[PDB]
């Protein structure tokens, strides 16, 4: 018997079993509807300071493997699941889930009523919680740390997960046959994109390369002036944890870029940054969107896409500046999903066109981005 | 776009009688589509020869045709209703096949009927094996190495290309009909011949083996805007090589990584796009090599299916409802999601926070000489489904809900059996229906996970789970009841162990375990199905039990509640008929204002459609599970009389536990079911009953037999012995002893008793005599030979019995008429399977009436007091599964083997019969050569039958004894050699297409066994044959009729009643 306890800000306790590191973990608690893709989710930087609960009972059926990691580490603050399977059974598995968590030093609990949890969060909205795994997990304590949690509202986490120094990315996407391919040679990639690392998913980068982009990853705080110097064929605003709002450096920069004719594309946090930079306002959603079955309509084409979502903040549609035209909306709640600059080659998507995990439905968003580039180069 | 407007009327092609591989799932789907289109304000016309369907209920559509599902007949329906469009994707292969014939026959053109949902081309593209294969390659999806055949020669050549074992798959068939696995040449020829003949397009696809790879399915829905969604993914437990329908399957998929799942998901959508399914759903099948993720496309079903039904139950997403709406121009984004209170659109992919398990139900015991090994051709007669928070819980719940007397992993072999491992080994290596239990026994016997894997190819992911359950059971057995502390017991419950299973291991009564849970306050919670993993609330109460924290039941304190217990998975003898009743009980009572609670776990049925009731508990129909619901619902009354044997068997126990059982009491039920109890009441009532004995010893029987008199009906399976020598004979191979009433008419009577009066629902005269199971006999309503004089006697006898036994609601009585004498065969104090047919025939919804009676409203009070005798004849005919089990002698007897039934409506008996026979898929012709080969006791009457066929233009053939009798009558048949006689013999003649009709009657175990060849050949070669003289006469009669001449709707039928 290796106990684990999870306590929410409201005093709601969930007693289960420890399946990862011994320790405590505090963060915002969220729920994720993805029936597959747990590993990629765990390694999503946007999960920084967030305790992840998965709705699908059995988590770990396929074990883990390096190709399925979206970053260099496990961003989730903690993991809450209903059942940890006896075994991992998949040809791609290199390490069982528990071993994996232990290895990444993650506090995780299993065997709790995840459904009860989920409905709580949906009903009463996001809550901060704490997980304690050890011989005797002190509830009172757990309540203390959860309650003590600052909160993700107004929390800039992009700066925390961003690369120290810039770097170059030339690697493409995985194949069943080929696995993760060798990185390409520079002369091999047509365009050169500058990507702000706000806690970037490897899949976004790989998918950009896939379309013939050579990348230069840059720290979040990099200055427009510095970027411009690079003579970028386009600029990219990655996804990332926390509140976009407090990221003044990024906003300021973006505005600078928006004075030029260079193509700009934002994904998730980058979407929010773009919006803010344009004069819009962001809000923190009740419980947000975390799942991979989220319908999003392309208002222009009147076509729906099932997408991969991971966001706790949104862009308020009703505050949109006239230079911002709505391109996509959620079919689940009507929330804002995409925007394009009426006047500039700048657009973004709230969801994850790169998926990983998730439907490949929104991939074409990238395509547009290339178009703009190809056309910016024609000039 | 919104709904189509260039359409007003829609004809929906129904599935026909229930058969192995094409079952209840089509009533559910068909009903959903009627409902959907009807809600959309279309005029709906439907055809379905299966009267036991909710979709044929008069109030569900506008023009309902219970007519044979033949293109000529449908043509007459189209000619007469002039539908604008036809939807052919809600009725099995029957509907697909018919839609295309109609097209081929140019009928569609002729009347300007537009095919919707799916086009003829799409359908063919998926149904034509060659075409499908071409399309896959065209979209870069891999398919097994294969080849097309249209002849045995070509087939032999493909086999030669792929080698054995090989997989044979007919074009235009499903449920593995006409297919199989050829391990050798011999087998190869058999299967292939069979499938070529059976293929509507006389085409086979022969593939190399992928046996053992993983098997997956995906349910897809695509709209005209090109929106596409995965409604559900399914991972088969049983690997490739065992048909999906005969496999244990779960949702969602479990062992694919997200990367693999996306590829599969992309493939699925690509397949629909290529085939051209633009406005509805489809089931896409695949094979995955566990070793490397290698993906192969197996097939695609351009329609609703047993999997889409399963998927609908599993996720809460009503596929068929949505599809019907798509068929009419609606787009997914336009429709709302039912269960999330319409709060969200149908354009999304469901997410579930639980595990769904489906386990097929077999009936091999009913087919002695059949090959009981599982293969690519379905052999299952039904299925159960379970929902659990975990796989173990889910699986165990399904096992206990299976209705096979399992409480979970009950042992099959003894621990102390020296040959046990060998037996296990065999069952594992060559899966039969019992495999699941042998797996558990394997673990108890010392076999490892890897060892079991190697034999079975079932993914270790599942296997480890069963092993863990075994180890847990071993603990229980060691610690015994003493060791069942609250902590441990809870752990056990969470893994889905039934109280009964635990009881057996602890050597206590199941009630003890249950008391123990009461003590510890260890009760399950109820979660709701919502399609979105609780991301959105729901206003629907579709729930399942689980041992968790939070309860989602929220019972009302408000209403008086009525609970309706389902029968679980369908099996032979316990079909859709019972579910029909259950549904009616619910619609009526609900309509009456009660809060109706349905308890059932059959994924195929309308009973488990959340629309059917106020509250749906998708649970095993067991005392344990029902007690838990009552516990929390505190219903006013519970109906146990409508779900067949399943709930019937729980009646006593439920009452004992304080359950408020309504309608005929459990004691009352027992008086009828108990031979002894029953013998006394008969005696009590001064009623006629065949002489009977109760023999314990062989020699006791032979004496008692002398008393009773031969022939004899030996009920312990049933047998009919004819002489002393026969008695021993049986006894060897082998107790009630009953005189068998030879040359007797069998009759069924359905009635309702409210304690005040008795309402006669219907008097049905069977065609086949007593001795041929009522369930396998065709019948007429009204009788077609029975004197009024005699029927009245039976009516009076039914009233006498209704009152005596205290019937409260439905009943059914079976009599035998011999020499103007009424003999009582049996009484069934509940809803019988004839109920739906009688309701249809008479226009009286007996299940609804009996339900109201059970609930308090008298017959007088409802204004249903007089027996209805319709102006037309209604004939019911059955469909037998013999074609699925060729080793089986296709002969009728005292034991029921049929799967379904149809109904024929005619101005005369001959016309009704004609329609019934045709509806039953009979290959009868109105010309040709007939073969007569009858027993002694029939030689007399055969003359008149031989003449009748003569008048018709038939030529006759006959075996020795028959020819002799006919000769003496002045009828000179063409002699034919019995097989031992010489040549040619019947076999040869039948095999060479000589006959268009066969009448063969036999009496005596020995005589039967000897004549086996005739029947088996008649079936294999598709010749219509009768095994009863009564049957032949009926056939004779029908020839004078034309089943396509006229068609009438149920609405019309019912308006004709005065
Ligand atoms: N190449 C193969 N090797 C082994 N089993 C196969 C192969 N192809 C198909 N099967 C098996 O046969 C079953 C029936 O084939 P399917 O194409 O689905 O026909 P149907 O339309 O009659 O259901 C599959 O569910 C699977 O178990
Ligand atoms: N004594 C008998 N004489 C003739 N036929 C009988 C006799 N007893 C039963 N049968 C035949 O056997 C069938 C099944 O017997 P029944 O008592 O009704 O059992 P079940 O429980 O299967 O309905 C009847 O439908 C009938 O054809
Ligand atoms: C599957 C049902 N049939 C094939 C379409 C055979 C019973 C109808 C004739
Ligand atoms: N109602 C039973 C089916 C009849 C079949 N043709 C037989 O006589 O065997
Ligand atoms: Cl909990
Ligand atoms: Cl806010
Ligand atoms: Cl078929
Ligand atoms: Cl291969
Ligand atoms: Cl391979
Ligand atoms: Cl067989
Ligand atoms: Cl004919
Ligand atoms: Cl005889
Ligand atoms: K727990
Ligand atoms: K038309
Ligand atoms: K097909
Ligand atoms: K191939
Ligand atoms: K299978
Ligand atoms: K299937
Ligand atoms: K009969
Ligand atoms: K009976
Ligand atoms: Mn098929
Ligand atoms: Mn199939
Ligand atoms: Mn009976």
């Amino acid at each position: 018997i290796k106990s684990a306890l999870l306590v929410l800000e409201d005093g709601t306790q969930f007693h289960g079993r420890a399946i990862g590191a011994t320790g405590s973990a505090v963060g915002e608690v969220v729920f994720n509807t993805s029936m597959t893709g747990y590993q990629e989710i765990l390694t999503d930087p946007s999960y920084s300071r967030q305790i992840v609960t998965l709705t699908y009972p059995h988590i770990g059926n396929v074990g883990t493997n390096d190709a399925d990691e979206e970053s260099s580490q496990v961003h989730a603050q903690g993991l809450v699941i209903r059942d940890l399977p006896l075994i991992a059974s998949n040809f791609r598995n290199t390490e069982d889930l528990s071993s994996y968590l232990k290895r990444h030093n993650i506090v995780a609990i299993a065997d709790i009523d995840t459904r009860k949890l989920t409905r709580l969060l949906r009903e009463k909205g996001a809550q901060n919680g704490c997980i304690i795994a050890g011989d005797n997990p002190d509830a009172a304590l757990a309540l203390e740390k959860a309650r003590a949690f600052p909160g993700l509202n107004g929390m800039d986490l992009a700066k925390e997960v961003t690369t120290a120094e810039a770097y170059s990315w030339t690697q493409g996407s995985w194949t069943l046959t080929g696995g993760l391919p060798e990185a390409k040679k520079e002369d091999e990639l047509p365009f050169h994109v500058v990507a702000y690392d706000f806690g970037a998913k490897r899949n976004i980068l790989r998918m950009l390369v896939d379309r013939g982009c050579r990348l230069t990853i840059v720290p979040a705080q990099t200055s427009a002036e510095d970027v411009l110097k690079m003579n970028p064929d386009g600029i990219f605003l990655s996804n990332g944890p926390g509140d976009p709002a407090p990221c003044d450096y990024a906003i300021t920069a973006i505005q600078k870029f928006l004075e030029t004719d260079i193509p700009v594309f934002g994904i998730c946090l980058g979407h929010q940054l773009l919006a803010l930079a344009s004069g819009a306002k962001t809000v923190k959603m009740k419980f947000g969107h975390h799942g991979g079955n989220h319908p999003v309509k392309d208002v222009e084409k009147n076509v729906v896409m099932i997408t991969a979502q991971n966001h706790g903040f949104a862009v308020d549609e009703a505050t949109l500046p006239a230079n911002l035209r709505v391109t996509h909306k959620s079919l689940f709640d009507g929330t804002l999903q995409g925007i394009h600059r009426t006047d500039k080659p700048a657009f973004s998507f709230q969801g994850h066109p790169e998926a990983s995990p998730g439907p490949h439905d929104a991939a074409p968003l990238f395509d547009h981005f290339i178009e703009l580039i190809e056309q910016y180069r024609k000039t | 776009m919104p709904k189509r407007t260039d359409i007003k009327s829609i004809l929906i092609l129904g599935a026909g009688p229930i058969v192995i591989g094409q079952a209840c799932e089509f009533d559910y789907s068909g009903a959903q589509a009627c409902k959907a289109l009807r809600e959309e304000g279309y005029r709906v016309i439907l055809v379905n020869s299966n009267p036991a369907t909710i979709m044929t209920d008069p109030e569900m559509a506008d023009a309902t045709y219970i007519e044979p599902i033949h293109w000529e007949v449908v043509r007459k329906i189209i000619e007469k209703e002039r539908p604008d469009a036809v939807l052919p994707t809600m009725g099995g292969q029957t509907a697909l096949n018919c839609a295309l014939e109609l097209e081929r026959q140019g009928v569609l053109e002729e009347f300007g009927v537009t095919m919707i949902g799916a086009t003829a081309d799409a359908i063919d593209k998926a149904e034509d094996r060659r075409r499908f294969d071409v399309a896959m390659k065209k979209i870069g999806l891999e398919t097994a190495r294969s080849g097309i055949a249209h002849t045995m020669e070509e087939a032999l050549a493909v086999a030669a290309d792929v080698g054995f074992p090989c997989i044979i798959r007919p074009s235009f068939t499903m449920g593995g009909s006409g297919g199989g696995i050829a391990y050798n040449r011999e087998e190869f020829e058999e299967i292939c011949a069979r499938g070529l003949d059976l293929s509507p397009t006389k085409e086979l696809l022969i593939d190399e083996s992928l046996i053992g790879w993983k098997e997956y399915e995906m349910e897809v829905v695509r709209d005209k805007n090109d929106n596409c969604i995965i409604v559900c993914s399914i991972e088969n437990f049983d690997a490739m090589g065992i048909h999906t329908g005969d496999s244990i399957t779960v949702a969602p998929a479990q062992t694919l990584t997200d990367k693999e799942y996306q590829i599969m998901r992309n493939a699925s959508m690509a397949v629909l796009r290529e085939i051209g399914v633009e406005t509805g759903g489809s089931n896409v099948q695949f094979a995955v090599n566990p070793k490397n993720g290698r993906l192969i496309v197996i097939e695609m079903n351009p329609r609703v299916s047993r999997s889409s039904a399963l998927a609908s139950k599993a996720t809460g997403f009503p596929i068929a409802k949505v599809a019907a709406k798509l068929a009419v121009g609606y787009t997914l984004d336009e429709l709302m999601n039912d269960i999330t209170g319409g709060r969200t659109p149908a354009s999304f992919e469901p997410s579930i926070d639980y595990v769904v398990t489906k386990i097929p139900r077999f009936n091999f015991e009913k087919f002695a000489g059949a090959n009981d090994r599982l293969t690519t051709q379905m052999k299952s007669v039904g299925e159960v489904m379970a929902i659990g928070r975990t796989q173990q819980e889910s699986l165990q719940k399904a096992l206990r809900g299976l209705e096979v007397g399992a409480t979970g992993f009950d042992p099959k072999v003894s621990l102390d059996d020296p040959e046990a491992l060998t037996k296990i080994r065999r069952e594992l290596k060559d899966a039969g229906a019992d495999r699941i239990w042998y797996i558990a026994d394997a673990f108890r016997a010392g076999l490892s996970v890897d060892g079991v894997f190697n034999l079975t190819n079932i993914d270790r992911w599942f296997l480890v789970q069963i092993e863990e359950l075994v180890r847990l059971e071993e603990k229980v057995a060691e610690v015994g009841i003493t060791g069942l502390n609250a902590d441990f017991l809870r752990q056990l419950k969470r893994k889905g162990f039934a109280d009964a299973r635990l009881a057996k291991l602890a050597g206590v009564r199941e009630a003890e375990i249950r008391k123990l849970r009461d003590q510890y306050d260890l009760h399950p919670v109820y979660k709701r199905v919502d399609t979105c993993a609780a991301e959105f609330a729901t206003d629907t109460a579709y729930m399942y039990s689980t041992y968790e924290e939070e309860c989602e039941a929220n019972p009302s304190t408000d209403r008086e509640k009525i609970m309706v217990l389902g029968g679980g998975p369908n099996r032979i003898g316990q079909g859709i008929e019972f579910d029909y009743c259950c549904v009616h009980a619910s619609l009526a009572l609900r309509e009456d204002g009660y809060e109706t609670i349905m308890v059932n776990c059959n994924p195929e049925t309308v009973s488990t459609d959340y629309d059917t009731s106020d509250r749906l508990y998708f649970e095993p129909v067991t005392l344990e599970d029902v007690l838990e619901i009552v516990r929390i619902e505190k219903p006013k009354g519970v109906i146990v009389q409508y779900g067949g044997q399943t709930p019937l068997k729980l009646a006593r126990a439920l009452e004992a536990a304080g359950v408020p059982v309504i309608g005929t009491s459990p004691d009352a039920i027992d008086r009828a079911e108990d031979r002894e109890r029953f013998q006394h009441a008969v005696e009590r009532l001064k009623l006629k009953q065949p002489a009977n004995a109760t023999v314990t010893a062989i020699e006791m029987a032979v004496e008692k037999a002398k008393e009773i008199g031969y022939p004899l009906v030996v009920r312990p399976a049933m047998e009919i012995v004819y002489d002393e020598a026969d008695l021993r004979r049986y006894f060897q191979t082998a107790v009630l002893l009953d005189h068998f009433l030879d040359d007797a008419v069998e009759v069924d009577v359905d009635a309702i008793c409210d304690g005040e009066m008795v309402l006669i629902g219907g008097i049905m005269e069977h065609i086949e005599q007593a001795g041929v199971h009522s369930g396998d006999s065709a019948c007429s309503l009204p009788a077609y030979t029975l004197s009024q004089e005699i029927q009245d006697v039976m009516r009076q006898q039914v009233q006498k019995l209704a009152f005596e036994l205290q019937v409260r609601g439905l009943m059914n009585v079976q009599f035998a008429v011999k020499n103007n004498e009424v003999y009582l065969i049996e009484v069934n104090p509940r809803a019988a399977r004839t109920v739906p047919f009688v309701s249809k025939a008479t226009g009286v919804p007996l299940a609804k009436v009996a339900a109201r009676v059970m609930a308090g409203k008298s017959l007088a009070e409802q204004g249903v007091t007089k027996e209805v005798i319709p102006p037309y004849y209604s004939v019911k005919e059955v469909v037998l599964p013999f074609n699925k089990f060729p080793g089986v002698d296709p002969l009728l007897g005292p034991e029921m083997r049929s799967t379904g039934e149809v109904m024929g409506v005619g101005r005369t008996f001959a016309e009704a019969f004609a329609k019934a026979q045709l509806g039953s898929n009979s290959t009868m012709k109105k010309h040709g050569r007939a073969l007569l080969s009858v027993r002694e006791g029939d030689k007399e009457r055969v003359v008149d039958l031989a003449a009748k066929l003569l008048k018709q233009g038939f030529e006759l053939d006959a075996t020795h004894g028959t020819a002799i009798v006919l000769g003496e009558a002045g009828i000179n048949p063409r002699l034919v050699n019995k097989v031992h006689e010489g040549r040619p013999h019947i076999q040869d003649r039948i095999k060479n297409g000589e006959y268009t009709y066969i009448i063969n009657t036999t009496s005596g175990r020995r005589a039967i066994e000897d004549s086996r060849v005739i029947r088996r050949s008649a079936l294999q070669y598709k010749v219509h044959y009768d095994t009863t003289l009564n049957g032949g006469f009926a056939t004779a009669m029908a020839l004078n009729a034309d089943a396509t001449e006229k068609v009438i709707s149920v609405q019309e039928m019912h308006a004709q009643i005065k």
